[PDB]
RNA sequence: AUACUUACCUUAAGAUAUCAGAGGAAAGUCCUACUGAUCAAACAUGCGCUUCCAAUAGUAGAAGGACGUUAAGCAUUUAUCAUUGAACUAGUUCAUUGAAGUCAUUGAUGCAAACUCCUUGGUCACACACACGGCGCGGAAGGCGUGUUUGCUGACGUUUCCAUUCCCUUGUUUCAAUCAUUGGUUAAUCCCUUUGGGUUAAACUGAUUUUUGGGGCCCUUUGUUUCUUCUGCCUGGAGAAGUUUGACACCAAAUUCAAAUUGGUGUUAGGGGAGCUGGGGCCUUUCAAAAGAGCUUUGUAGAGGCAUUCUUUUUGACUACUUUUCGCGUGCCAUUUUAGUUUUUGACGAUUCGAAUGAACUAGUUUAUGAUGAAGUUGAGAUUAUUUGGUCGAUUGUAGUUUGAAGAUGUAGUCUCAACUUUGCUCAAAUUUUGGAAGGUCUUGGUAGGAACGGGUGGAUCUUAUAAUUUUUGAUUUAU
């Protein structure tokens, strides 16, 4: 699906997270899988009650993610082209 | 206000500003762009609105004015697990005819790309 | 019985147009709410302080001017010296108003209560205005 | 057998979709997805009042109800009326379908016969 | 772009509307640009369908915002835990040791207003018009209906494939002058057969075009009309070239050393008219089907009815009469020197004219005067009342009809109804609906790609793995 492909297109850019536990992890996205579980680098953390800390590396489970904020300039990214023309696939 | 087509599914509606309800009682309002099998969708310019615990007593049964604390977060990707129901707020910046026009021009340009690529690959 | 000019023509629904018109006259009136609107039959009040009914046609002759009727003539005038020739403005425009040359039709139902012949005469002279 | 294929023949009927929140939705029904995603048209969706001398209702459902934009300010009780609500499938608890329709005609699945007629 | 080296890796499955009937290769399957019904999509096209689309006769207003100010606004509530010692009431202050400790207190929560600023709209046309609640041109968003095509949709390849256009304009609008072109009307003259036709020049009128002048609105078009490029502009609105296997603009690089090179993004537009073509409504003509404009007798066809009896039993059933017990009719045909009500205003308020008075304007004109004049009786029908004419519940027994049981004895014609034809008497033509063909008119859409065929093709949708921790077969209605 497109929503996950946009998350793969956001690698290496600052993103925000909301876990369903209520916390907020904002920082740079290193890895993401098709299970939506991502790992982030040099991230600032906001606990559900507002206490903010800083951690260098984090890995979160995709099932616990609520929304992900992605740099706005990915809006016009080619994933959202409705009528697009692909070439023929290679024969293997 | 706004009348949605009597039969319109989530695929028919794109670029409409929507209003999304999650399990936690907060709302994400913005333009829908994509969605998926399990219904996690992508909003363009979206603002999460929240009724504070202090304003909530005002909604219990007895003109009400609720102070809804909201914060702006652009180009998000929601999760289908959290989504509860979806409502339509507005209709897109472009009319239906204009969207047909841009769709046709976009398709023609797309074909021109395939020809310009094919004949740039073939001779060299 | 009162007569207006240069009102907004654009709202096409009489119950919405009386919503707008009534809204400009009396903010915080009975109806800013919009569950329902009252409809007195020919032969109850719309709003407090004198208002009773509102009349608008779509005809090209009557286009911009819509007429208001009141409970009694002294309150009908009392609305006129409420503003005292200080022009109120509806949606975009200041209105110029005056006393209606023809008496209020629903006011005739109150007067004679204090009317089949009029309904016959209206069908007849209407039949002739068709000619 | 997938009994959801029954709901797809209930199209254009008055129905109440009673959700997990306790929120109830009266409306005219449109196409139901295979995941039981239910899309309605003209809906009045509300919350019941537990009486019990003021027992606080669902706190999340009131917020989610005011945040649809369809709750009108002058409603005394807790309701909202709107057009076109789309409901995710896993949110549904009960569905109350009208009394008029007959089940014996609608509960026959064409795949169930098709499997037996072919063998 | 080519060659070599090294690394990383390879096909979830199936399907493309359903139902029913007929046919081809007893059961099942497959198939039929086969037949019907239903469903879906696209495209057209309609509805007195619904809602909405901002002031210029003015310095406004509607919707939505500020992650804006006033603003330390006003009113409230908050600022860590543990150990040891000193004092202290019988919890409080100070000092030391340890643990964690979002920032804020000009905060946070509640309450309300004023101001300022942003985005958006047909800021369209006609109209300033005494009504009983329309039927101006468009745009946006819906609902409902008919029709066509198709049965998920699109790229790619192949073909005796089929295709195959132009012109003007890029401020706009209006008026005037003059020029040119076409059409109609009138007068005069000539010719041919009082009338008709043709030609001539002249006059008037409508439509279109060229040059100038005047006026109106717009120029934010901000890179001065944004379809490019080049020239160029406010005392002006211009000129040249060009328009999709192409051109242009722009971004990126590393070198060379200002061009190009390679890789990428975007633009190629709007308006009108002619042609051609699709759809809709209306009119006229032609055609096909269907229907409508008494009685008697005879003939034909169809349908129905017409051939066991007698006796007993059934508080078996139904109807009628009489008896016992606990004048009326919610009843009806004819007639009132009968009555009352309604109906037909059946018959015997509006408009116009004349006269008088009042008011206004310059004898005349207009307005007003429930302001004057002129253009109850009879008959019929229905209902109600009165009068005389007049007519008509339960137990037992008898009679009639039907059903059941038992016993005994024996072993083609007529009538009615419907349809068609013919004859007597009386008082092929035309009309309408449905469907097809042609022509005219109005209106709307399209105008360069389309058809067929083919696949180790893309994407959408559906079925199954798939109700077992990562989304849709439940741990957020805060619960005991």
């Amino acid at each position: 699906g497109i929503p996950v492909k946009l998350l793969n297109e956001a690698q290496g850019h600052i993103v925000s997270l909301e876990l369903t536990t209520g916390a907020t992890y904002r920082g740079k996205l290193v890895e993401s899988e098709d299970s939506m579980n991502v790992q982030l680098r040099d991230v600032i953390a906001t606990e559900p009650q507002g206490a903010v800390t800083h951690m260098d590396q984090i890995f979160v489970r995709g099932s616990q993610i609520k929304f992900i904020v992605v740099p706005d300039l990915l809006k016009n990214a080619p994933l959202f082209k409705k009528n697009s023309s692909r070439p023929m696939p290679p024969i293997r | 206000k706004i009348q949605v087509a009597h039969s319109s599914r989530l695929a028919n509606l794109i670029d409409y500003k929507l209003r999304v309800l999650t399990q936690d009682g907060r709302v994400y309002i913005g333009q829908l762009m994509a969605f998926d099998k399990h219904m996690n969708l992508v909003l363009n310019e979206c603002i999460e609105e929240r009724v504070p615990k202090t304003q909530l007593d005002k909604l219990r049964p007895r003109t009400l004015n609720i102070k809804v604390e909201k914060r702006v977060l652009g180009l998000t990707i929601l999760r289908g697990e959290q989504i509860l129901s979806t409502v339509v707020e507005d209709k897109p910046l472009l009319s239906k005819k204009e969207r047909l026009v841009r769709d046709k021009k976009e398709k023609k340009q797309a074909q021109k790309q395939t020809k310009l690529r094919k004949e740039k690959e073939k001779k060299p | 019985a009162l007569y207006f000019q240069n009102l907004p023509s654009r709202p096409a629904n009489k119950e919405n147009y009386t919503r707008l018109l009534l809204k400009h006259i009396n903010p915080n009136n009975k109806y800013a709410i919009n569950p329902s609107l009252p409809l007195p039959h020919n032969k109850l009040l719309d709003d407090q302080m004198g208002l009773l009914e509102v009349s608008i046609s779509r005809s090209s002759k009557m286009t911009n001017q819509a007429f208001l009727t009141f409970v009694t003539q002294e309150e009908a005038d009392r609305f006129l010296e409420k503003y005292t020739t200080t022009a109120l403005k509806v949606q975009g425009r200041k209105v110029r108003m005056g006393k209606a040359r023809t008496n209020s039709l629903l006011g005739l139902s109150i007067e004679m209560q204090k009317t089949y012949n009029l309904d016959i005469k209206k069908v007849l002279k209407a039949r002739k205005l068709k000619r | 057998m997938k009994l959801v294929n029954f709901l797809k023949k209930l199209r254009n009927e008055q129905v109440t979709i009673e959700l997990k929140n306790g929120t109830t939705v009266w409306g005219t029904l449109q196409s139901v997805s295979p995941q039981m995603n239910a899309i309605l048209t003209d809906v009045k969706l509300t919350l019941p009042q537990p009486r019990l001398n003021k027992l606080n209702s669902n706190g999340i459902a009131m917020a989610s109800l005011y945040l649809t934009g369809g709750q009108q300010p002058t409603a005394s009780d807790n309701i909202a009326s709107l057009q076109y609500i789309n409901i995710r499938g896993n949110t549904i608890r009960q569905i109350i379908l009208p009394d008029s329709l007959n089940l014996d005609s609608l509960l026959v699945d064409q795949k169930q016969l098709n499997s037996l007629r072919r063998s």
